RNA sequence: AACGAGACUCUGGCAUGCUAACUAGUUACGCGACCCCCGAGCGGUCGGCGUCCCCCAACUUCUUAGAGGGACAAGUGGCGU
RNA sequence: AGCGUGUGCCUACCCUACGCCGGCAGGCGCGGGUAACCCGUUGAACCCCAUUCGUGAUGGGGAUCGGGGAUUGCAAUUAUUCCCCAUGAACGAGGAAUUCCCAGUAAGUGCGGGUCAUAAGCUUGCGUUGAUUAAGUCCCUGCCCUUUGUACACACCGCCCG
């Protein structure tokens, strides 16, 4: 039974019909499952069936308990961001804006030049790690 | 029945082997049925011990291999119960003597070797034990549903069900009696 | 003229063993009783462990074994 | 599907293979000069001379010509040999 | 009948029920955010765990002599995995356990007893046989 | 290989042993059999003895007169047996016949001490008497097929000391099926009736008469002989 | 790997045989009903549970990891 | 004749025998208290469930560690001069 | 379930029950332990029982990487350690070769001790689950004893010829 839509289009990524709700909207960047299985349950919706089996109308509320979450109470820890830096304020970034975001704090480490520009620009690993082994493209 | 074990529901009476050379190390049932295929651990430490221990729980052991699923006997039991229980449903016999056919058909009548000649390899056709045969056919036949069930959506239980009916009526859509097929082919020509 | 006609499958049973050969010892000299004539023997060459006693599955006796 | 007029080879016929695995004891290989039927090669029955490589010789992915020495056939075993070939039949 | 007699994956399916009829126990807000242990990887499946878990703890202090908020944890700890590290054990949360055992005392099903820990009330005791028979009753034991 | 060639004064020949053999064949029929607790009992009594025969000496035996045909208009109408009924379950019982397999020394007739031997080469124990006794093996097992047992049960026996051929002691019993037994020791009937019907193309077209039929004492032949009547 | 495939909900032809080949089929699992029929095989375990419910099928022996039910329990 | 080997030391495996224990237990009641009739009976009692109560109770099987005993190719059948 | 370990020691430091606060890391208030006495009737993992996922580089795998929160210290940047959210790579059973192992043994699985202000993918011990295969041989590698040959004794990795 249920024949009635499969594989659609939602923000910035297609997302099929194929997959259980949960789990579909993960594709989605800055949604991992843990994010979903909370947004899903303040919508008090199923998450038992299939993500072509949401209607118009439900789909249209998720986007809205998603990028809202502070006024539908999912606590500030729970989110990507807590006060991003230099713009004041908890944030949750979701698919296209997160890679312009991102795009943006490795500017601004070489835009001071710290140590980690320059390890950025030069290709070479950020975090306390050997790199004598450790790579390889090379040898 | 209230004097001999069953199986916890199978008779192992109205079991046969139907081969005068197999038996004598294909026991079951003369007073070797017991209630569940386990040990306190004595199996090995003479050469004979190794006979007597049942062929339901020979099976057992040679059904947990390959790192993951070593010392994990009690989940291995699980597989068992099941297959006794498909094969019954999918066939209707009792279910022993479709597993003593799947052995019987499934050990080799002639095996090869190695021999060193001229630093080149030369090969030499020789016989084999019942106790090579009885080894060999439980090694064979477990590889099937241990291969089959590597990225299939069926069940070990399943797949190890299916070999056991392929093998005790030769059709050759086993791994058994297949790999037999080729042992025999190569002992015929270097001979 | 096309494949072979071929003896049907034999049975015999060890009266003794002999000794171990092969070049690591995997091979084992063996002498056996017919099972059909008492006054018949055969030496082979078995690859498994045996003790006495027990019945081989022969599928010629046209075969005979010397030591390599 | 076949390629061929009869399904199966008969005994002492030129034939070509391609192998798909190498065994132990020689080679089993699939057909594709008949159906894709089996046929076991034999390690003996390869060559008259000693071998050092292995891969240099018989390797997956390769026509190779050989000999049917020998069918079973109510069974489908296509037994097969490498050591009578010459460049002729070839 | 003593709670001894019966299966106990049959004991807590019936008691996380029996409660959530009666109105009994007052929960906290976070319930749909709470990963629930240290050791794992999501939030769990069941939508009324809250219930499931005071059946459990209830349980628990029938047989044994009682124990805090800690001991409580330390049973119901697991297997961490680390990914590329070796796996461990460690001990799941607190702040949850806590919010069990006091909603479990305003019923006074258990109440802080001598002895460093919480002690099933006779009232408690008497609920959990009664049921236990219940059990009996339902299938056949 | 050799059978025993000894005279009839010693314990080893083919008479004593016959003797010794014949003995205890029947013995154990009645010692695997509980004749103190109840009887199966067939409306018609044994008639080869009366029922004022109170003791209950008679062995545990009834005789099915049973029917055949082997073509050309015969009819065969003959005594089978069997010797014991063993207790099943659901109603059902399980028809026996049995017979014990004496030993008097092994190492005197190229044999297997089957003390040493039974449970490790329980095979070759049987494959023994193929070779030493196949004539009574399948003598056994053809009263068994013309019986239609569901087991055949045999008994091991073997001397006691094997000086004295009077006292023996049982070691063991093993329940065989007949039919998947005959499958086992290349035993086939089919065989069988054109034996029986090869002795009747003889003695059909012949007129009444003590006709003789045995087997020639030093060469293997069997004959039909035709006597004047009453030699 | 491979390419298979599957159907998360049935269609008219899949739901039409499910209920006759039944009678059919002694053996009755999941795993079955993925290779006889082009089905997820979580869609197979659910299909079962509803059929137990009217007995068309009947349950002979269940597992965590494991299901069997057979055709009728008639012979 | 000497050194090494072995012998030796430690450890494991065999004690309802011995030695003795609220910084170790068990059993037995005395129990009184809680619990459910759950079984005969009625809820008591008898039986079942653990905890408190336990002693000026009984014991040392379990736990603990000391003294001792036990295995030697000893017995039987083969084989070896 | 077991081998252990624990402040009163080095110079400033232990193991933790219980109560309260926090999603978590953690914080805070009280109490015991010189230890068969307190932590700890060590209420550990694999295993066991029931849901969910479905052959899909998938929810397998968790590398890389962004932001935020705690703890140790005199100081944590080239991220000490720990926690939360997000990011989601190689990898779908592995060439030529090669290691180790015979009974509570191999393998799977957790724990204690060691180093330690903070911190084991290491090492050393301990429990738990627990197979298959052999009862042999000198083929390879190597070792012991005798006999034999030697232009060798820096001993065949030696020596020596055009």
């Amino acid at each position: 039974p249920e024949k009635f839509q499969h594989i659609l289009r939602v923000l910035n990524t297609n997302i099929d019909g194929r997959r259980k709700i949960a789990f579909a909207i993960t594709a989605i960047k800055g949604v991992g499952r843990r994010y979903a299985h909370v947004v899903l349950r303040k919508a008090d919706i199923d998450l038992t069936k299939r993500a072509g089996e949401l209607t118009e109308d439900e789909v249209e509320r998720v986007i809205t308990i998603m990028q809202n979450p502070r006024q539908y109470k999912i606590p500030d820890w729970f989110l990507n961001r807590q006060k991003d830096v230099k713009d004041g304020k908890y944030s949750q970034v979701l698919a296209n804006g997160l890679d312009n975001k991102l795009r943006e704090d490795l500017e601004r480490l070489k835009k001071i030049r710290a140590h980690r520009g320059l390890r950025h620009f030069w290709g070479l690993r950020v975090r306390g790690q050997h790199t004598k082994t450790t790579g390889r493209r090379g040898r | 029945t209230p004097d001999i074990k069953l199986f916890g529901k199978w008779s192992t009476d109205d079991v046969q082997i139907n081969d005068i050379s197999l038996q004598d190390y294909i026991a079951v049932k003369e007073k070797y049925a017991k209630y569940l295929p386990h040990s306190a651990g004595r199996y090995a430490a003479k050469r004979f011990r190794k006979a007597q221990c049942p062929i339901v729980e020979r099976l057992t052991n040679s059904m947990m291999m390959h790192g993951r699923n070593n010392g994990k006997k009690l989940m291995t039991v699980r597989i068992v119960k099941h297959a006794f229980e498909i094969i019954h449903l999918l066939t209707g016999e009792n279910p022993l003597q479709v597993l003593v056919n799947a052995i019987i058909n499934s050990g080799p009548r002639e095996d090869s070797t190695r021999i060193g000649r001229a630093g080149t390899v030369r090969r030499q056709a020789v016989d084999v034990s019942p106790l090579r045969r009885v080894n060999q056919a439980i090694w064979l036949l477990c590889t099937g549903a241990r291969e089959a069930a590597f990225r299939n959506i069926k069940t070990i239980a399943e797949c190890l069900a299916d070999e056991l009916i392929n093998a005790a009526k030769g059709s050759s859509n086993s791994y058994a009696i297949k790999k037999k097929d080729e042992l025999e082919r190569v002992a015929k020509s270097n001979r | 003229m096309d494949t072979s006609r071929v003896q049907p499958i034999k049975l015999a049973r060890v009266t003794k063993v002999l000794g171990r050969t092969g070049s690591q010892g995997q091979c084992t000299q063996v002498r056996v009783e017919f099972m059909d004539d008492t006054s018949r023997s055969i030496i082979r060459n078995v690859k498994g462990p045996v003790r006495e006693g027990d019945v081989l599955t022969l599928l010629e006796s046209e075969r005979e074994a010397r030591r390599l | 599907c076949r390629f061929y007029q009869h399904k199966f080879p008969e005994v002492e016929d030129v034939v070509m293979v391609n192998v798909r695995s190498i065994a132990e004891m020689g080679a089993y290989v699939s057909l594709l000069e008949y159906n894709n039927i089996e046929g076991m090669i034999l390690l003996s029955e390869l060559s008259r001379r000693r071998i050092r490589s292995i891969n240099k010789l018989i390797r997956i992915g390769r026509n190779e010509c050989v000999v049917v020495i020998r069918v079973d056939k109510e069974k489908g075993y296509i037994d097969l040999s490498k050591r009578r070939v010459s460049p002729e039949e070839a | 009948v003593t709670v001894k007699d019966v299966n106990q994956q049959e004991f807590v399916r019936a008691l996380a029920a029996f409660l959530k009829k009666s109105g009994k126990l007052k929960v906290p807000e976070w319930v749909d955010t709470v990963k629930l242990a240290k050791h794992k990887e999501l939030a769990p499946y069941d939508e009324n765990w809250f219930y499931t878990r005071a059946a459990s703890t209830a349980r628990h202090l029938y047989l044994r002599g009682g124990a805090g908020v800690g001991s409580m944890t330390k049973i119901y700890g697991g297997r961490q995995r680390n990914g590329v590290m070796p796996s461990h054990f460690s001990r799941g949360s607190k702040s949850v356990a806590r919010r069990v055992l006091q909603a479990l005392e305003g019923l006074k099903m258990v109440e802080k007893d001598q002895d460093w820990g919480r002690k099933l009330t006779p009232q408690g005791q008497r609920d959990l046989d009664r049921i236990a028979g219940q059990v009996a009753a339902a299938k056949k034991k | 290989n050799e059978p025993p060639q000894d005279e009839g004064n010693s314990f080893n020949s083919p008479r004593n042993l016959a003797m010794e053999a014949t003995y205890i064949n029947h013995n154990f029929s009645q010692q695997c059999l509980r004749m103190g607790k109840e009887r199966y009992n067939f409306p018609n009594p044994n008639p080869f003895v009366e029922d004022d025969m109170d003791k209950n000496e008679i062995a545990s035996v009834a005789y099915r007169y049973r029917r055949w045909k082997l073509g050309d208009d015969i009819d065969l109408i003959v005594r089978c047996e069997h010797d014991g009924v063993m207790t099943g379950a659901n109603g059902e019982v399980s028809f026996i016949n049995i017979k014990t397999l004496n030993e008097w020394d092994s190492r005197h007739c190229n044999g297997v001490d089957w003390r040493q031997k039974l449970d490790s080469q329980r095979g070759a124990v049987i494959a023994t008497e193929l070779k030493n006794n196949s004539y009574k093996l399948a003598r056994w097992t053809c009263c068994a097929l013309l019986a239609g047992s569901e087991y055949l049960k045999l008994g091991y026996v073997s001397r006691y000391h094997v000086k004295d051929s009077s006292r023996h002691v049982i070691l063991g019993t093993q329940q065989f099926k007949p039919n998947e037994f005959a499958s086992q020791i290349n035993l086939s009937v089919e065989n069988a009736w054109g034996i029986l019907r090869c002795v009747i193309d003889i003695c059909m077209k012949l007129e009444e008469g003590k006709y003789l039929i045995l087997k020639d004492p030093n060469k293997q032949v069997i004959r039909v002989y035709s006597l004047p009547d009453g030699t | 790997r491979d390419k298979l495939n599957n159907l998360v909900l049935f269609d008219k032809a899949t739901y039409d045989k499910l209920c006759k080949e039944v009678p059919n089929y002694k053996l009755i699992t999941p795993a079955v009903v993925s290779e006889r029929l082009k089905i997820r095989g979580s869609l197979a375990r659910a299909a079962l549970q509803e059929l137990l419910s009217k007995g068309l099928i009947k349950l002979v022996s269940k597992h965590r990891a494991q299901v069997i039910y057979t055709r009728n329990t008639k012979g």
